[PDB]
């Protein structure tokens, strides 16, 4: 069984069937006793559980991690954290819409 | 004495392509994706998800790359392990190398790897999208030309009249042949 | 789950007294500065500026008992003893990779069990004397009645945390234990307590497993007429299978019988008591009697521990049919340099150098 | 001044051409002495046994580096030669240290060309795969094909590439 | 489709040769021996000396081979390591493979290994000696034809009318160009 | 009678030719139905549901093995095919087993030719590097070039080859 | 129902001891060393030098143990042959067992075999040296009482009050009888 | 310095007895019959059924003894193998030896074997039945003494005044303990 | 394995497989390596492998019966001589064994 | 004459005692010089250099053999010693062979006792397990306890023992 | 041919009569293509030829092997290789010296 | 530092400087208790030890191993033992003669 690929989604549009999630956004503040922090995307706030590295307040970063579903709520096990504050986001969102509105039909044509 | 250029792909197109293994010694292995694109050397931009695994005797070194569309095992053999010494888990990378097979899974025999800014990741997205759509429409145009006659001198002449490159005809022929 | 956007507004209303419209205007001021923040994120930022954002708001090992929520598990500890990893068979028939570690603080000690893939993740990087931060883990009761820590997938282990409780842990050198008494075999009599003996395992007498109370850790009597196990300390209890081992120690001046109970014998043999249970059962299925099957099991398969030196400690008693036996409170492998020093001082007393 | 041109359309004699591509191979690294002020090769004439620049007179030469590598941009493969201080900027290391490295490699018993290629392969293998913009003039060699002599180099831009690919998509008819 | 034939060789002549690594896609890396013979695939007969070291992850295999004149490290990578499972210490094998360079030490990348009988050993020795004698005679014949005249159109005419193959002369010329 | 000839001198149309060499590759292995009496191909008719041999009428099909490999003797390379009994004699496994293997590959979700190739390269890879002498005739294929259809094969007779090498050494000018 | 303690010995003492074979079924065989010490069970520490030898019907199993002064044979018969599969060549083992004699050579019958750490080896050296020194001291003390008094009740009392153990006296007497 | 006399037995009794393995160094192994008899040394008279097999290295020698009641494997280790060379197939011999149980099957360790005459075999049946009747009657007359009182002073006093050896009481106690 | 069984010519039973007999050879035949025994009550056909007894002496044979359609044959494996011996005492001790032994083991318990 | 007795009831000081049993173990085999008339060991005098027999004057000594072994009857174990020609008949080997063999033992660097033990256990082991009737007297030794000195030995008489068994069986109460 | 015990000696004290020697030290330099390694015990450097396995560099090891004496140099034909990476060498050398300066005299006392 | 391959030499022409040699001969006597066997090629006899296996007596064998030189004797420690029962020795000797007769002059050909 090959590893499943990451899927980029937003907090307000997180789906139930997903397992691995890449999330881009700003951290608002961090609790260090738990190695955890609160990440804001522009549409919601999520709990991100750091393992060894802790971010700083006010930088736009991208985190790939695993989701865990329980009675407690939605807490995200971070795996890899990367800096993005020195980057663009408008073109990223634009290509996201274009990518989503083009993929469904691309493989539809061309039989075999 | 020529070297064919590297083509930019989504990883998923690499995983379920059709691998043609060379027979003679004067032609290389290659890959034919679903939409009839001839790929020799791949070039991808993406993240690394796991710590590199290199043997103690620097014989072989392999790790993983994910573009958000699949998982690919990037390998480097013998004296290529130096490349695998340039990567630490948790950084964007740009990779270029050949394509080969093992245990029914696509693997990239590494030839170069580098660290790169996100803006180039966006550039990779745009470039691969435009190239894919271009090849889709060109192949769609060539489809009926192949279907109506196949590989005939008149078919080649008329395909040249529409300005369709010669290769696509035999690419489609080999794809149809491997259909059976 | 993070507090909802409306919940934060309610908290700010209570903690400050501003109206909802005023808070909404202050929120509207925020994304003008940063349009990439959410409405909930804007409220959180406003609370942080106001000083309210601390809504989410020293634990030792002694107060921990089985049944805690893993979210409340937050303790530190320095490595006391490190055990080699072992192998265990999972419920599905697959074989798992199990390791145990010993850590302590100034408040007590606990036994932690590391499971499955995590051993490769943390066991290799961890060494004796290191400090471990524990979060989101499960607490289980041991056969000795002390809490045990089970590191599952949800559990996490951190190396060298930045916690204030790290400095208050005493070092390994300062760790103090009981004294007991070092003594030769040939000059001990019945009733002598707190005696330690170092030597070689020369014979394997018996291995057994039987049911016992899971609370006071002692044998439970099964009532044939009632069909349950009655503990005359806790009433009816569910039995748990624990093992005893009877072997013989040799030193060069004598030879004595030693009895090991429960967990220590489990570590020495390296097999969970359940396997002893079905092996004893399937020997019984061959028509052999209980004691004969026990001796057979002791002889045919567990013969590989003869000839390994140990250092046991406990209390000696006398039986009219067996002679002198030693009930072992605990055992520990050797330490060498200490024994070398003893041999050197004995040579000095001999007057050779 | 400088005209963009895809590699597939490059032919001999093209002047003032700049390309965008990827370093896909490193061939050779070397260095030598030249006239410091006009950056031209000086002749160590043995009749006088001196370094002469026969356009400025007698001068004291200084070291400068030459790099030979290969570039690929998804359409065709070209070779690039980079001159002097531009190579120093690209590699970030002084020419002098390159010089003593070449000396200590060649003293082992290796030919100058072989030592240069060994130096290029075993020490500058971490620069391949990156994205570059080359800028120069194309020359033809009988036994090497087409070679681009770089007058200057600069890293790739992002917003210009984005707008160009956007307008290309507009020409395509996707929006 | 053309697979060029495999030539039988002493291990010492393989270990002494000059290695030329191809640059283009349609050219193979080859080895020109001391007496101007061009080898792509090598086929030797020798005694296994040490136990094959097989990776636990089933990635690479390797073992040494001796035949009375030298010892060489036969390798196998990726899916080829299965070959390095077919032999053990003391066996007397025949090995066919390519030629590779690593750390200034030549190696044979295996494409076939199989056990044989001592009569094969004797016949291999006769065959390699005879083939070496023939080629060295031909090289002796061609050396003066090359050096006295050079590469000229009439030189090829002389070579063909005396029975000298054309490829020998540019092999010799490349050999000299290397050795200067 | 068969005539021994070097592989270089093999041209389409020659008959009764024998070649010595080594197995350098394995191309295909499979089995198919044939008449149980003349050992010739039979045609299964879907409309009739029976096997027809246009020499014996309806017969019970039997499995015969088809093997395609490559032979090299130091001067060339030729594709060699083996039919029926000799093929599984060389492989050493009963043809019904090959039929079962190719079938079990078929229900895995794979088509016939690639299943045959996988069987050839995954379980019969130990026949590479074995000295073989074959006898047969050469036939030209417009798709594959020269092909040697081996009637039968046998192990090498050492003494005759040793004598041949001795004669060639005597002729060459040493003995 | 008693079992005598095992002693720690050098191999050069087992090789040069005297083997007394009991005749009654109620007393076991024993060995008196050169310096008047009686040994029932030996306990050595040594390194295996050859591969364990196992019977095909596994009626016996044996191997060789060396510590630094001599090489001795570990045997196991019938049921005990399982022990001969617990060790491999190149290990540092500790062997507790009995003493057996066969063709004027002394051999050990295994009763327990176990791997140990090098620190065990060092401890073994120190402890055996100390025991040997103490026994030599006691032996030279008791020897002159034996020679100048003899085996008398008053002599035994004087040995008791002079710090000499009782049975050592007839140990000396038995050694003197055997050497005669 | 005592030796217990041997006893003559039926083969089935040895096969279907209870092997008590002493663990002290001052008590040997023994065998308890169903009818509460202690046997130390077996002594049987019968015919060999199979030719002797001996290890080539002269380590162990065993064969099969039969009298019509059972077949038993008589063994000799090390130097006792010479006994296995004294007997040929088909003869009627007498064997005397010890008792030791292997793989849940009784065995006779050889100590002496000799050729004999059948008239002694009739004498053997006579003597074994004569011993059997006396010992079974003794067990019968001691069973009530055992089970009426047990291990008490009065019990053994009245038993010895009756004419029964005291040790039979302990034998019965041991057998009953083995029962449960 | 199966313990050796001794029986008698006229009372030999089908259930027996390996049997011991005692008798006198009356005549032989070398082509089949076979011969005949009489114990005073019947004739027994004994098929030897390679050894041959003589006529007129008392001997014992350990063999196995071959219950086939070809007749009566005993696959003998062992022969031993008793010309010097007696047999009335053997018969009387056998009778004592039969009339005593099966009663003895039934006596006493555990 | 000689009285039948059982080992269990054997007591020291008894003479003319005849017992039956089997040989279980052989202790010692020796040969030494004795007078040819009274069959008594002669005393060799160093000052005289001759073997004086102080009942017949000076005589020429002759070899005579002594045997020590052990006997079991099912009721006890007794060491027994046999003199001279009775041992010759029992063992069947003339005394000069014993003398040669023992000497052969002692040139190897062996003194008398262990050499005799080795010879007994190395070439005279086949005689244990054979039924023997002994006639002699009981003697007591300070270390070896009871020892039967056999004046003579005879083979077992089967019929008399059979009838003795029958009559004791009748007295038991069977018939 | 009775088997001789493995005499243990230090590198600089290697005698010409020595046949089978055990050397304890560390590997400062190893070679995998020749499968040969050098021991540095402090007093000197020695050449050891292995057969199937090699140790690493700097880890304390013990080796038992036969002597290869020739004009080329002094090489030791290894057969047994064990690891001593965690042993107290000081105690070992102390007990070696103590054993050497005791035992020859100890056999001297007592007679027969 | 390339390893010296197994030089093929005759027993009667064993040279001092050799370190690894290979022989082809017949075993004449075997002592399994000591793992010894005697190799006689017709020009002399040599002793060869063993690791774990010994061949039976009477068949042609080939042994590759290292020479152990000491005061006890000159014997070869076997490493690899192969069976040449069916081999033809005459042709092998003939090619050996042809080889050392031809090869030294053969390399003299060709200039630079
Ligand atoms: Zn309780
Ligand atoms: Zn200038
Ligand atoms: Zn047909
Ligand atoms: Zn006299």
């Amino acid at each position: 069984r090959r590893r499943k690929p990451a899927v980029e989604r937003k907090i307000s549009e997180i789906r139930e069937e997903d397992t691995r999630v890449s999330l881009i956004g700003r951290v608002i503040k961090v609790d260090k006793m738990d190695y955890m922090f609160w990440l804001d995307d522009g549409t919601g706030v999520a709990i991100i559980e750091s393992e060894s590295d802790l971010p700083k307040v006010g930088q736009v970063v991208r985190v790939i991690g695993r989701i865990i579903r329980n009675e407690e709520g939605i807490h995200i096990y971070a795996e890899v954290i990367q800096d993005f504050s020195d980057a663009d986001l408008e073109a990223l969102e634009e290509i996201r819409e274009l990518e989503r509105k083009l993929l469904p039909r691309l493989e539809g044509e061309i039989v075999w | 004495k020529k070297r064919m250029p590297a083509t930019r792909l989504y990883i998923k197109d690499i995983l379920e392509g059709y691998f043609v293994k060379s027979e003679g010694d004067f032609e290389p292995n290659y890959l034919i994706t679903k939409y009839a694109r001839k790929v020799y050397r791949a070039k991808i931009v993406g993240t690394v998800v796991r710590e590199p695994l290199i043997a103690e005797d620097e014989t072989y070194g392999k790790f993983q790359v994910d573009d958000g569309t699949g998982v690919i095992w990037v390998l480097g053999f013998r004296d290529d392990t130096k490349f695998a010494k340039l990567v630490r888990k948790g950084d964007l990378v740009q990779v270029i190398g050949k394509i080969a097979e093992w245990r029914d899974d696509k693997q990239i025999l590494v030839e170069g790897v580098s660290k790169v800014h996100p803006n180039m990741w966006i550039l990779h997205r745009y470039e691969t999208l435009k190239e894919k759509i271009e090849h889709i429409k060109k192949a769609k145009i060539a489809l009926e030309i192949y279907n109506q006659y196949g590989i005939t001198a008149k078919s080649k002449v008329i395909a040249k009249n529409k300005g369709i490159e010669e290769e696509l005809l035999e690419v489609i022929d080999e794809l149809y042949g491997i259909m059976m | 789950s993070v507090l909802t956007k409306d919940r934060i507004i309610e908290i700010i209303e209570r903690k400050t007294g501003m109206s909802r419209e005023e808070i909404e205007e202050e929120i509207r001021k925020i994304m003008e500065e940063d349009p990439y923040l959410s409405e909930q994120g804007a409220a959180a930022l406003l609370a942080e500026r106001l000083g309210i954002d601390l809504i989410e708001k020293l634990m030792r090992i002694s107060e921990l008992y089985p049944g805690m929520d893993p979210r409340e598990v937050n303790v530190v500890g320095r490595v006391l003893k490190k055990y080699p990893p072992r192998e265990y068979t999972r419920k599905d028939g697959s074989v798992g990779r199990v390791a145990s570690l010993i850590i302590y603080d100034d408040s007590g000690r606990a036994r932690v069990v590391l499971w499955d893939a995590k051993v490769s993740e943390y066991y290799n990087k961890i060494e004796v004397g290191d400090v471990i931060k524990v979060l989101d883990a499960q607490v289980k009761e041991s056969l000795s009645g002390l809490p045990e820590l089970h590191i599952n997938f949800r559990a996490r282990i951190i190396l060298n945390p930045d916690d204030p409780r790290v400095e208050m842990i005493p070092p390994l050198e300062e760790v103090r234990v009981a004294t007991y008494t070092r003594k030769k075999i040939k000059d001990i009599e019945a009733g002598d307590r707190f005696v330690e003996v170092r030597g070689t395992i020369a014979k394997v007498y018996r291995v057994l497993t039987y049911d016992a109370c899971p609370e006071c850790k002692k044998k439970v009597d099964y009532d044939e007429g009632l069909g349950v196990w009655i503990c005359p300390e806790h009433g009816e209890v569910q039995p748990i299978k624990m093992t005893i081992l009877d072997f013989g120690l040799d030193d060069g001046t004598g030879y004595i019988r030693v009895t090991l109970f429960g967990d220590d014998a489990e570590e020495l043999l390296g097999v969970s008591p359940e396997e002893i249970a079905e092996k004893i059962k399937e020997l019984e299925e061959s028509g052999l009697t209980t004691k004969e099957a026990a001796r057979k099991l002791a002889e045919d398969e567990f013969y590989n521990i003869i000839g390994r030196e140990i250092v046991v400690r406990g209390n000696v008693i006398e039986d009219r049919f067996l002679g002198l036996i030693l009930r072992a409170s605990s055992w520990e492998d050797v330490d060498y340099r200490r024994e070398i020093e003893r041999i050197k001082e004995e040579l000095e007393k001999l007057g050779v150098m």
